[PDB]
């Protein structure tokens, strides 16, 4: 219905047509994250060499 | 790239493998000598997972010959392929383990580990980016039941963040009389729960009944056996050995097919099931193949599949064939027996489609199933174990190597486990 | 002129940065040398394709891109392919063991390893730009470097540069192309990760792809190079308002304005037409109605589902070719009376439409036909939640049982990320029925 | 073979489906959550229609139609039949009616301000709201039920002068199925029932809601002369067009099914844009319960849609084999004239 904002150009044309109007974590956050995940590979890892020692 | 070491050990081990290596060295035109005389590049574009590249473009197994007995190993140098291998890789000692599990883990195979371990450094320096280990190796003997087993565990210990793959060759009555079997197969299944990533069962029963009822062969000999062990062995491994999208890799393949940590033992198979020396002139079409691959005369493990259901499982059809059909036909098999496959794991059947056939076929299909049906075959070694054990039968045998009667308490404890672990899946539902 | 930084992560973002950049190449006129003998500004120029080549003195033209891989061999094929004089070895990064298609190894054991290397090497093209935008992150849900890598250089990126907007093109999964079972947890674990340092992503359902490379291409079973070939068709389409002159999507904040009102709710269906076989020989020309019509059609969709049945928050027509606005009104006014198009009632129900003058440029030796008009249509609609239903149900189906679980645990991570996010998929999936529904 | 899931145990009419399937021996039903199926006979709330069609190599159809509980609530079939410009306000098959919530979008001012007209103007003023209704003449009695109600109903104008059936003077309503297939055909089932009262229509009181509510349940319950007229208070079309024929000297196909047919079409054509899975990854059928009242001169009104109607004991055997013909057989057909009128439309 309504044509709005044409905006012409070489490369082209755009417009809006209207039918109807309506009715973060910081470094030290990652890095804790990160190193509790390889501390508990670490943990598992040195149990399992514990196992195998006995 | 990502190397693989490949340990065989024992009589068997080092009979299997020797085969494994003679059929792969085919498959990439690599001759006796460990020359290239090839006519596709895809045949060395992953040579270097199996092979060591050398002085005068020479390719040499990285594999490693174990045993506490010089017998097979002296067949292996007289063999074909025998001067292909690394003559300082040829470890062994003089007295064996007469199929006593004890003196292969505790006593005479403690001598020789240390000797392997060496070796295996040595080819785990040289590695660009090591993968993990195979082993090939019987669990009914004494070498590699029983080594082998100490061989993974002192491995792991070196190598813990690596994947452990074997191809273990199950005991049956059917094929041999020494009655000891059942002890050392259970005491090796307690330590491949523990220590393996991957493990093919390879069930001499099912390999004996593939030659009798299905090949028609009323004498089988070891070598029949041994011709359905290499035709697996070559298709189990396809997808680590050419360029392909799907478990190119033994972690990736353990991550597709492993959803339980214990539960990692898999019911190989194969299609078309040949005799060796017997020419097949008739190429199978793709939905046989598919129809043969899935059926229990295949099977290279003595289970029913239609007695259990798919965890997991991963098709690989080699040839050349129209994907388009080897897609419909895969659907049409888990369509068609959707009841045989875990509702709980969505899309858990992979398939993979390699170009290059294997030596004598025009097209072929391996099969590598995760399912609940293999408990079967730890429930009939189980009965054998419990038959002996309940009169504390043999066990002089073992008690006379150091060890006491509770190690088989243990060993037969885990086992059922293991057994009543794949029942629980095999009973468990999407509610 | 301001710059936008491209970064391929895995396979599936390796293999698509290829096919766009390739593309980017014809459409430009640059060479695979890197020669642009249409650029008569030698060294540098603030032209509209500069947003993604930068200018060596020596006339090459150069892509704002990064391509990661925790594997040597996609990008290798990248450092001896046609367009190897491209790029600067310093843009092409590889590890040598890869995440194994689990999350956590991608985001934890191997990932940490080359992380600080990566932002290291995005932070030399953010030097050379005098005003960077913001990212474009090409990946997929189901790998494992794909999935776990890219949440974890998303969360990196917040934090180094605040102020930049971050775009995604990811590849949804679709078992006819998959290669792992656990495929649904490394896609709820990466949404899950991404989803607040995120600002708009647009989702490519691979059986969409597939099923347009099949029916409409009539390619027998399509290869990742026919998908690709396709798929950077549409993410040119995308793109071609930051490389070209224009008003409509010039700069990446423009997208979460014209695309995205709600945050979380920031992933745009796109729409794609004609898709035709170059091995047809007479194909008839379709007109603007045509094409414009089949925007509507679940068939032509990047993910499939049905728009009918949920509302819109912003849609959005891009056109290349003979177009002109008469035309569009036409087959808008024509469209609305015949189609079920239901807008939010705090959205105005309209469409922002573009058009670019040069009709969509195709790889010689392709699939696709030339063709003198194509669109793209870009809709916030809330029938894309059908996607995470989709795959939170094969999640719950695994997670019930905890299949597979164990390798995730095994590599650091805890049960209770796997219930955090699917807790957030559970959120996600009901912000989407709140907006969308009424019964 | 095909294969098959049941998910609504408690659909009489899919329960006899089922039971036909596999009596054919070329239908086999899966566990309801297995993913591999052909057919879906779903639940009847929370039909998960996001998930159908994604499956590789299987063609998959459902018996229920995304988007027809439109058609199918009490509160949609207002709101459609006044806001759809197809239906419009050329629309003189519907009776009168408001959608009214309670006071705690809403058109509660305008049914005040038309109902003042009727107080008025002298004519007929009796309503009725959406066992759980009401019927009085009294606006401030109908509000303040539904506000004590709690739920959203409907203020609909209660048809005063209805055909009276002799002897006995009593009121009735009548159920129509109709099957819409995957391809949109619209199929009548030639049998329809009448649900008719067992007790004369009083005029005056309306508080004995039995004359009044021609359901199934409340006669058998609540009926006094339950049964003395017809079987379980359902007379079938041979005796109603006979019925017809002695004393009004016309026929059930030109007095009344011209009507229904009319009304089934206009229903559903405006509907089809919205709910239609032509060009849909998975295909959609249906079975509907229209429910009409006939007045005193021969017109048909529409009192409502069911979308999991029940079938009428003596002709499940008939419909349910129907629908396995026309709405699944088509789609997977078997190996190796019609009880339905399909009503034409383009
Ligand atoms: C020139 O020879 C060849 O080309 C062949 C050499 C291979 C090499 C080799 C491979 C792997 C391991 C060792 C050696 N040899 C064999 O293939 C081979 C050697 S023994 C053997 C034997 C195996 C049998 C089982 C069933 C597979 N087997 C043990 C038996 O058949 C024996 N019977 C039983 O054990 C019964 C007795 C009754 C109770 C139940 N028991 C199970 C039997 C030998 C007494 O198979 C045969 C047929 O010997 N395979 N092939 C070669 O040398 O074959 C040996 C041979 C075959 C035929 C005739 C003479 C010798
Ligand atoms: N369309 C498309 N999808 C791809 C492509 N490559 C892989 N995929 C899809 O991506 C998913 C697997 O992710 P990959 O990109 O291969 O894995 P990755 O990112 O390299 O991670 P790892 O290999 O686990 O370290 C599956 O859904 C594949 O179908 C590609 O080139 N195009
Ligand atoms: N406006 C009206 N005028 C006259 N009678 C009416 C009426 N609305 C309802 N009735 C009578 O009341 C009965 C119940 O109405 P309605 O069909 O809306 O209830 P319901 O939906 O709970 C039962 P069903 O869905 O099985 O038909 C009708 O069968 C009809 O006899
Ligand atoms: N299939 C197969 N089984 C074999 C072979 N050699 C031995 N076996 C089986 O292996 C078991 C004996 O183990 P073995 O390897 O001989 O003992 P080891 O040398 O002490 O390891 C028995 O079950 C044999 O039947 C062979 O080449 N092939
Ligand atoms: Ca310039
Ligand atoms: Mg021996
Ligand atoms: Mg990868
Ligand atoms: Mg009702």
């Amino acid at each position: 219905m309504e044509v709005i904002e044409l905006n012409k150009c070489t490369s082209g044309q755009s417009f809006e047509v209207i039918l109807k109007p309506p009715s973060d974590p910081s470094l030290e956050e990652i890095q804790k994250k990160l190193e509790a995940a390889e501390e508990r590979r670490k943990y598992q890892e040195a149990e399992l060499l514990k196992h195998l020692a006995e | 790239m990502r190397e693989i070491v490949h340990i065989q050990a024992g009589q068997c081990g080092n009979q299997i493998g020797a085969k494994f290596w003679e059929v792969i060295s085919d498959e990439h035109g690599i001759d006796p000598t460990g020359s290239y005389h090839g006519d596709s590049d895809l045949q060395l574009e992953r040579i270097n997972v199996y092979y060591n590249e050398a002085a005068g473009n020479k390719y040499v197994p990285r594999a490693i010959l174990v045993d506490l007995e010089p017998g097979t190993m002296d067949s292996v140098r007289s063999g074909p392929f025998g001067q292909i291998f690394r003559p300082d890789n040829f470890v062994f000692g003089q007295s064996g383990a007469g199929n006593n599990w004890a003196k292969g883990h505790y006593t005479e195979g403690a001598e020789l580990v240390d000797s392997v371990l060496d070796v295996v450094r040595k080819e785990s320096e040289s590695c660009d980016c090591l993968q993990g280990f195979q082993l090939t190796h019987s669990l009914g003997g004494g070498t590699g039941s029983g080594m082998g087993t100490l061989l993974i565990s002192k491995i792991r210990e070196e190598y813990p963040d690596r994947i452990m793959n074997t191809f273990s060759v199950v005991p049956s009555p059917k094929v041999s009389d020494t009655v000891v079997e059942p002890y050392n197969a259970t005491l090796s299944v307690h330590q491949l729960v523990e220590n393996t990533d991957e493990t093919y069962c390879i069930d001499n029963e099912a390999l004996y009944d593939i030659c009798f009822r299905t090949l028609k062969l009323t004498t089988p000999t070891y070598g029949d056996l041994n011709h359905l062990v290499s035709a697996t062995m070559s298709g189990v491994t396809t997808c680590l050995r050419f360029p392909g999208q799907l478990n190119a890799d033994l972690r990736k393949l353990a991550v597709n097919m492993v959803p339980f940590p214990r539960l990692h033992f898999f019911m190989p198979g194969f299609a078309p099931l040949t005799s060796r020396g017997s020419q097949q002139y008739r190429a199978l079409t793709v939905p046989e193949l598919t129809q043969q691959m899935f059926d229990a005369k295949n099977m290279m493990a003595a289970c029913d599949p239609r007695h259990g259901r798919y965890l997991t499982v991963a098709a690989v059809f080699r040839g050349r064939m129209s994907m388009k059909e080897v897609d419909e036909q895969m659907l049409n098999v888990q369509n068609k027996n959707s009841s045989y496959f875990v509702e709980w794991i969505p899309n858990n059947v992979k398939t993979a489609v390699c170009d290059i056939p294997p030596r004598g076929l025009k097209m072929s299909a391996t099969f590598i199933g995760n399912s609940t049906a293999i408990q079967e075959l730890f429930k009939r070694i189980s009965e054998q174990f419990t038959a002996m054990f309940r009169r504390k039968a043999f066990l002089h045998w073992y008690t006379g190597e150091g060890m006491d009667e509770m190690e088989f308490t243990e060993a037969e404890s885990n086992m059922n486990d293991l057994v009543s672990e794949y029942q629980q899946y095999q009973d468990a539902t999407a509610d | 002129m301001r710059e936008c930084i491209s970064i391929h992560v895995g396979q599936a973002g390796v293999q698509i940065g290829n096919a766009c950049w390739e593309l980017y190449c014809l459409e430009h006129g640059i060479q695979p040398d890197g020669q642009m003998p249409s650029d008569k500004t030698i060294g540098g120029g603030d032209d509209s394709f500069n947003t993604f080549f930068s200018e060596t003195g020596a006339g090459k033209h150069v892509p704002r891109a990064v391509f990661v891989d925790l594997e040597p061999t996609v990008i290798d094929e990248v450092r001896t392919g046609t367009y190897r004089q491209l790029f600067h070895p310093e843009q092409l990064i590889t590890g040598k063991e890869d995440a194994a298609n689990n999350y956590a190894r991608g985001h934890y054991t191997i990932g940490k390893e080359i992380i600080d290397l990566v932002l290291d090497r995005i932070r030399k093209l953010a030097d050379q730009c005098t005003g960077l935008q913001g990212f474009l992150v090409f990946h997929s849900f189901g790998g494992g470097t794909g999935s776990g890598f890219t949440s974890l250089l998303m969360e990196r990126l917040s934090v180094d540069y605040g102020k930049k907007s971050k775009l995604e093109f990811s590849i949804y999964p679709a078992p006819q192309v998959s290669t792992a079972v656990v495929e649904p947890y490394n896609s709820i674990l990466t949404t899950h990760t991404t989803l607040e340092h995120s600002d708009c992503a647009f989702m490519v359902d691979n059986e969409a792809i597939y099923d347009i490379c099949r029916r409409n291409l009539d390619i027998e079973r399509p290869t990742y190079t026919n998908l690709n070939r396709l798929i950077s068709q549409i993410v040119s389409s995308i793109t071609a308002s930051l490389r070209f002159d224009g008003a409509l999507n010039v700069d990446l904040t423009e997208f979460q304005t014209n695309l995205v009102p709600y945050p979380r709710i920031h992933f745009p269906l796109a729409t794609y037409a004609p898709v035709i076989s170059a091995e047809k020989a007479y194909h008839e020309q379709l007109s603007v109605a045509e094409i414009t019509n089949a925007c509507f059609e679940p068939a032509n969709q990047m993910v499939k589902c049905d728009p009918r049945h949920g509302k819109y928050m912003a849609c959005c027509l891009l056109y290349r070719g003979d177009v002109v606005p008469k035309d569009v009104n036409a087959a808008i006014a024509t469209i609305k009376t015949k189609r079920s198009i239901q807008f939010v009632d705090w959205c105005p129900t309209g469409f922002k439409v573009g058009i670019n003058y040069q009709p969509p440029t195709v790889v010689p030796g392709g699939d696709l036909a030339k063709v003198q008009r194509a669109v793209c249509m870009l809709s916030n609609t809330t029938a894309i939640a059908e996607a995470w239903a989709r795959l939170d149900h094969k999640f719950d189906l695994m997670y019930a049982k905890r299949a597979f679980v164990h390798w995730y645990v095994g590599e650091g991570m805890e049960e209770g990320e796997f219930s955090e996010a699917r807790e957030d998929m559970a959120a996600l999936e009901k912000d989407y029925e709140e907006v969308g529904v009424d019964s | 073979m095909y294969t098959f899931v049941v998910r609504d145990e408690n659909s009489s009419v899919y329960a006899e489906v089922s039971r036909l399937l596999l009596a054919t021996g070329q239908w086999k039903r899966l566990r309801k959550d297995n993913p591999r199926f052909n057919l879906m006979l779903g639940e009847r709330n929370r039909l998960p229609f996001g998930r159908l069609g994604h499956e590789p190599g299987l063609v998959q159809l459902v018996n229920y139609y995304r988007g027809a509980d439109k058609l199918c609530r009490k509160a949609s079939l207002v709101k459609l039949i006044k806001t759809s410009p197809e239906l419009s306000e050329s629309c003189t098959w519907f009776p009168e009616s408001y959608v009214i919530y309670p006071t705690n979008t809403d058109e509660r001012e305008v049914f005040l301000a038309a109902y003042n007209r009727r107080r008025e103007g002298r004519e007929g003023n009796v309503w009725i709201a959406k066992e759980g209704i009401l019927i009085s003449s009294e606006a401030s009695e109908l509000l303040d039920f539904i506000d004590e109600q709690g739920q959203v109903h409907v203020i609909q104008k209660y048809l005063e002068k209805p055909l009276l059936l002799e002897p006995g003077h009593r009121k009735f309503d009548i159920r129509s199925w109709v099957l819409v297939d995957h391809l949109y055909n619209i199929y009548l089932y030639r049998e329809g029932v009448l649900r008719t009262s067992s007790e004369p229509y009083n005029s005056a009181n309306f508080q004995d809601k039995t004359c009044h509510l021609t359901n199934h349940c409340i006669q058998k319950e609540y009926s006094k002369n339950y049964g003395r007229y017809e079987e379980g208070n359902e007379m079938f079309f041979e005796e109603f067009n006979q019925y017809l024929m002695d004393a009004l000297n016309t026929t059930l196909e030109n007095s009344i099914l011209l009507q229904i047919k009319h009304i089934i079409r206009s229903c559903l054509m405006c509907i089809e844009p919205a709910i239609s899975t032509k060009h849909l990854h998975y295909q959609s059928f249906q079975l509907f319960g229209f429910d009409f009242m006939v007045d005193e001169e021969l017109k048909v009104w529409l009192i409502e849609v069911n979308g999991a109607p029940a079938c009428a004991q003596k002709l499940y055997a008939e419909l349910c084999q129907g629908i396995v013909d026309v709405a699944i057989s088509s789609v997977f057909p078997l190996a190796d004239t019609s009880i339905f009128i399909k009503l034409h439309h383009h």
